[PDB]
C-alpha cells in the first residue's frame, strides 16, 4: 500500500492504522498495550489536554471530533504505531497539531508518552 | 547485521590491517579512541527512537561514510551543534524511575573530540517543550555563548542559558509565537500565530523589546515545523506545504522578505506534487541553493518519505535539477563546503544514504542508525 | 485561598442556575474576556463548542499552587467562586493564545 | 410579517413607547413588513452607524464588539439564537435582555436602532457565507472585519 496516497478509513478493525478514528494519531494505539480504543492501560496517567481531528466515518457517513488525549508516565509502547495527518496544521496551531506530546494534565505530572486514545468529544463539520 | 558496501571496505581494511599487525610481530594494546578533528564533513543524526524514553546520537564521517562516535541523550532531545565546531550541545530530559518519577530538564555540553561532557546545567522546573524534535525548537547565539529553548505551557516563553558561565539565566516572555532564529548575541525572531514574526531583543535584566514585523502570508497558507536558517547568511527559508516558498533576509538585524517562488513547475503541481517529510528543506549557503523532498501525494499526507529531491536557485527560483532518490526518504540536508553532500536520511531504512548534491548520485549509505531517525544536523564552518 | 471549587468534575449545562454569572466558550475564544464581580460571586463557565477547553491560572493566582480546571466538552460547565478581592488572568491549557481574566471588587 | 417578541419572556413588542422621532423611515417601514435592515453594508450610513455604537455600546462590547466587561458580539456564536436573524437583533435591542443590557427604546429611535444593528453587523469577523442576514450582492462585497 502506498503510504502517499489519500488515507481511506475503515470501520471494523481498530488495532489498524486506517480505522476510521485514528485520523490523526500519531503514536501508538493504547489497545494494543492493555487499554482499549478510549481507556488508557493499567499503571499508565491520563492527559486531560490534547489535539484533535475532525474525522469521517464511512459507517454513517458523518464527521466526529477525535480528542487524542496521550496516555502518559510510562515508555513507548512500541506496539501497532500509527501517523495519520488528516487535517493536521503546523505547530502554530496547536489545537490541530500532532508532533506535540499531549499529556497535560495527567496525575502526577507524567509527561512520557506511551500511546494514545480515539475518543469522540463530539459532531463536527 | 547487514553490511553496506562502505562499511564492508572499511571492515576489508581493518581485518587487512589486523592481519599484518600480527604477522609483523605487533601486539594489542587497547586504548580510548579520540574522533578525528570536526570538518565540513562531519554529519550529526539523532534519533527520537519514536518518542522512546531515551535516545541517540550519530557521529558520522560524510567522506567516508563512517560512524565515529555516539551521544546518549533523554527524552525528545534538542540537538545544536556550534557552526565553527568548538562543541556540540543538546537540551534533554531524564527520569528518576526510566519514564515516570522525578523530572530533571538539562543542556549537557560535549567536547567535539573526546566527547566527554564538558557541562551539565540543569533548567529549573521542567521547562523544555516536548514534541517532535524541530532543530529550530532550542538555538544557539552566533556567537555561541547562549543557548535558547522554548517553553508552551503554561505560556510562550524563551529560556537563556549562558553557556560560558554554565548557568541558567532566565526566562523570557514572549507573544503566541513559535521557533527561534537567532542573529546576534541578544536578538532572536520567531514566527506568530497571526503570520507575522517577532523580533525579540534582550539583555540580562529587564523585560525584552519585542517588536512585530508585517503579516506574510495568510491564515489558510500553511508553513511547515521544519524551516532551514543560514545564521551565517542570515537567511530563512520557509516552505509551506504546497511547495511555495517564503524566504526571508535578516542579515541587516531586520527582517526583509524576498519574492516567494514556487519549488514545484506548474505540470508538477498539476499532477499532485507535493512537498512531504520531516526535515523537508536543505540550504546551501556558498551556493544559494535550496533543496525540497516532493513527491506525488494526497494533501494530507504531509509527513509522509519522498523520492524526490528538487534543486533551485534562491535568487531567481530557477529549476536547477530534479533528483529520483531511489529510496524513501524523509529528511535532508547539506554540507556547506565548495562540492557538498548531499545528505538522506530514511526513517524507516534507519539508513543515511550520502549523494553528490550536484549529479544527486548516490555515493555511498550507513545504516543501523537507531530505531527511528530523523534529524541530520551539520556545521557550517565556512 | 482566593478561590473556592463549588465542583471538582464539570456539569451538564443545564443545570447552571438561572441568573448566573456565565462566561461562553465558543469559537476559541472566552466571549466575555474581563468580567467584573463582586467578592463572594460564583462564576460559571461554558463550553459552547465541540473542541474542548478549560480554564487555567497558573501557580501564584489563585493559591500557591496553579489550577487547572478539567476539560470541558461541549455543553459542559464549571465554577470557581472568588474570595478575594483582585485581577486574575486565566487561559486554555492547551490553547495558549486563549486568554480571559476576571476582576473581583 | 415579522414576529416581534421580547427575546427573554416572549411577549409581544410594544412599539407604542418608541419615540415619535425615526419611525416614519424608508428603512424602518421596509424593516417592520420585511424583517429586512437595508442598512446593511450600506456605505452611506457607516460613518454614522460606527459613532452611534461608540457611545451606546463600545464601553461594555469593546471598540469593535470583541467584547469586553461585556460579550463579545462579532462572530458566529450568539447567547440568544436568534440573533443571526435582524429581527432578533433588534428585538434584543428595543426590548433588552437581562442585567444591565436592558431596552434601548429610551434612548435610540427605531431608525437609530437599525443603524447601530448595522455596524454590528460590519464588526462579524466570521466567514461571509455565514453572514444569513446578508443579501447576495453584500455578501459578494463583504470582507470580514480587521481593526
Ligand atoms: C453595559 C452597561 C452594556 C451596554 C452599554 C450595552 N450592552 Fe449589550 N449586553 C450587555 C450584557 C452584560 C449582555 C449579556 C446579556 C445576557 O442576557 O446575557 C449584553 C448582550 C447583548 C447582546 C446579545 C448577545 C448574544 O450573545 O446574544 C446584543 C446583540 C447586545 N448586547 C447589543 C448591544 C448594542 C448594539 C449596544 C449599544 C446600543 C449594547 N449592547 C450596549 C451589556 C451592555
Ligand atoms: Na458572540
Amino acid at each position: 500500500t502506498d503510504p502517499r496516497a489519500k488515507w481511506v478509513p475503515q470501520d471494523n478493525d481498530i488495532q489498524a492504522c486506517d480505522y476510521w478514528r485514528h485520523c490523526s494519531i500519531d503514536g501508538n494505539i493504547c489497545d494494543c498495550s492493555g487499554g482499549s480504543l478510549t481507556n488508557c492501560p493499567p499503571g499508565t496517567k491520563l492527559a486531560t489536554a490534547s489535539w484533535v481531528a475532525s474525522c469521517y466515518n464511512p459507517t454513517d457517513g458523518q464527521s466526529y471530533l477525535i480528542a487524542y488525549r496521550d496516555c502518559c508516565g510510562y515508555n513507548v509502547s512500541g506496539r501497532c504505531p500509527c501517523l495519520n495527518t488528516e487535517g493536521e496544521l503546523p505547530v502554530y496551531r496547536p489545537e490541530f497539531a500532532n508532533d506535540i506530546i499531549w499529556c497535560f494534565g495527567a496525575e502526577d505530572d507524567a509527561m512520557t508518552y506511551h500511546c494514545t486514545i480515539s475518543p469522540i468529544v463530539g459532531k463536527a463539520s | 547485521e547487514a553490511e553496506t558496501q562502505a562499511q564492508e571496505t572499511q571492515g576489508q581494511a581493518a581485518a587487512r590491517a589486523a592481519a599484518a599487525d600480527l604477522a609483523a610481530g605487533q601486539d594489542d594494546e587497547p586504548r580510548i579512541l579520540e574522533a578525528p578533528a570536526p570538518d565540513a564533513r562531519r554529519v550529526y543524526v539523532n534519533d527520537p527512537a519514536h518518542f522512546a524514553a531515551v535516545t541517540q546520537q550519530f557521529v558520522i564521517d560524510g567522506e567516508a561514510g563512517r560512524v565515529i562516535g555516539m551521544i546518549d541523550g533523554g527524552f525528545l532531545p534538542n540537538p545544536v551543534v556550534a557552526d565553527d565546531g568548538s562543541f556540540i550541545a543538546h537540551a534533554s530530559t531524564v527520569f528518576s524511575r526510566i519514564a515516570r518519577g522525578e523530572r530533571t530538564d538539562y543542556v549537557e555540553v560535549f567536547d567535539p573530540v573526546t566527547l566527554l561532557p564538558t557541562a551539565d546545567i540543569e533548567l529549573p522546573d521542567a521547562p523544555r517543550f516536548l514534541v517532535g524534535t524541530y532543530p529550530w525548537m532550542t538555538s544557539l547565539t552566533p556567537d555561541g555563548k547562549t543557548l535558547l529553548f522554548y517553553q508552551f505551557s503554561p505560556a510562550p516563553a524563551v529560556g537563556v542559558v549562558d553557556l560560558e558561565g554554565k548557568a541558567f539565566k532566565r526566562m523570557l516572555d514572549v507573544p503566541d509565537c513559535y521557533h527561534i532564529f537567532p542573529t546576534a548575541p541578544d536578538t532572536f525572531f520567531m514566527h506568530c500565530r497571526d503570520g507575522s514574526l517577532a523580533k525579540v531583543a534582550f539583555g540580562t535584566e529587564g523585560t525584552p523589546e519585542i517588536t512585530h514585523t508585517e503579516v506574510f502570508h495568510p491564515e489558510d497558507e500553511f508553513l511547515i515545523n521544519h524551516p532551514a536558517y543560514s545564521q551565517k547568511a542570515g537567511r530563512l527559508v520557509w516552505p509551506t506545504y504546497t511547495g511555495k516558498i517564503h524566504q526571508i533576509d535578516l542579515s541587516s538585524g531586520d527582517a526583509k522578505f524576498l519574492p516567494a517562488v514556487e519549488a514545484l513547475t506548474e505540470a508538477e503541481r498539476a499532477d499532485g506534487w507535493r512537498p512531504g517529510g520531516w526535515q523537508q528543506v536543505a540550504y546551501h549557503r556558498a551556493l544559494d541553493r535550496i533543496y525540497l523532498l516532493v513527491d506525488q501525494r494526497d494533501e494530507w499526507r504531509h509527513k509522509t518519505a519522498s523520492r524526490f529531491v528538487v534543486v533551485l536557485d534562491a535568487k531567481t527560483g530557477e529549476r536547477l535539477a530534479k533528483f529520483e532518490m531511489g529510496h524513501e526518504i524523509d529528511s535532508i540536508n547539506v554540507s556547506q563546503d565548495e562540492k557538498p553532500l548531499l545528505y538522506a536520511l530514511s526513517t524507516g531504512d534507519k539508513t543515511l544514504y550520502i549523494h553528490d548534491a550536484e549529479s544527486g548520485e548516490e555515493l555511498r549509505s550507513v545504516n543501523q542508525l537507531g530505531h527511528g531517525p530523523q534529524v541530520i544536523t551539520t556545521a557550517d564552518m565556512g | 485561598d482566593k478561590a473556592t471549587i463549588p465542583s471538582e468534575s464539570p456539569f451538564a449545562a443545564a443545570e447552571v442556575a438561572d441568573g448566573a454569572i456565565v462566561v461562553d466558550i465558543a469559537k476559541m475564544k472566552y466571549e466575555t474576556p474581563e468580567l467584573h464581580v463582586k467578592v463572594g460571586d460564583t462564576v460559571t463557565w461554558i463550553n459552547r463548542e465541540a473542541m474542548p477547553h478549560n480554564v487555567h491560572f497558573v501557580a501564584g493566582v489563585l493559591g500557591e499552587a496553579a489550577l487547572k480546571g478539567p476539560m470541558m466538552k461541549k455543553e459542559q460547565a464549571y465554577s470557581l467562586t472568588f474570595t478575594e478581592a483582585g485581577t486574575y488572568d486565566y487561559h486554555c491549557t492547551p490553547h495558549p493564545f486563549m486568554r480571559g481574566k476576571v476582576v473581583v471588587e | 410579517a415579522p414576529q416581534f417578541f421580547n427575546i427573554i419572556d416572549g411577549s409581544p413588542l410594544n412599539f407604542d413607547d418608541a419615540m415619535e422621532e425615526g419611525r416614519d423611515t424608508e428603512a424602518v417601514k421596509h424593516f417592520l413588513e420585511t424583517g429586512e435592515n437595508v442598512y446593511n453594508e450600506d456605505p452611506e450610513i457607516l460613518p454614522e452607524a460606527e459613532e452611534l455604537y461608540a457611545g451606546m455600546c463600545s464601553g461594555c462590547h469593546g471598540h469593535y464588539a470583541e467584547g469586553k466587561i461585556g460579550p463579545g458580539l462579532n462572530d458566529a456564536y450568539w447567547t440568544y439564537p436568534g440573533n443571526e436573524t435582524d429581527v432578533g437583533l433588534f428585538s434584543t435591542l428595543y426590548g433588552g435582555a437581562t442585567g444591565q443590557m436592558g431596552p434601548m427604546w429610551g434612548s435610540l429611535t427605531l431608525d437609530e436602532m437599525l443603524r447601530t444593528m448595522a455596524w454590528v453587523r460590519h464588526l462579524y469577523t466570521g466567514d461571509p457565507k455565514d453572514a444569513s442576514w446578508l443579501t447576495d450582492e453584500q455578501k459578494a462585497g463583504f470582507t470580514p472585519f480587521q481593526p
